[PDB]
């Protein structure tokens, strides 16, 4: 579960990665 | 190794 400054994005099919929108960067990791 | 999506929505 995200802490949101972050947003969740999936990938077409499958895959959520954490992005976060101030600092504009997706990553596959979890803070 | 793989690579992240830019962030352009």
């Amino acid at each position: 579960p995200l802490p949101p400054g972050w947003e969740k994005r999936t990938d077409s099919n499958g895959r959520v990665y954490f992005v976060n929108h101030n600092t504009r960067i997706t990553q596959w990791e979890d803070p | 190794e793989e690579p992240p999506p830019p962030y352009e929505d």
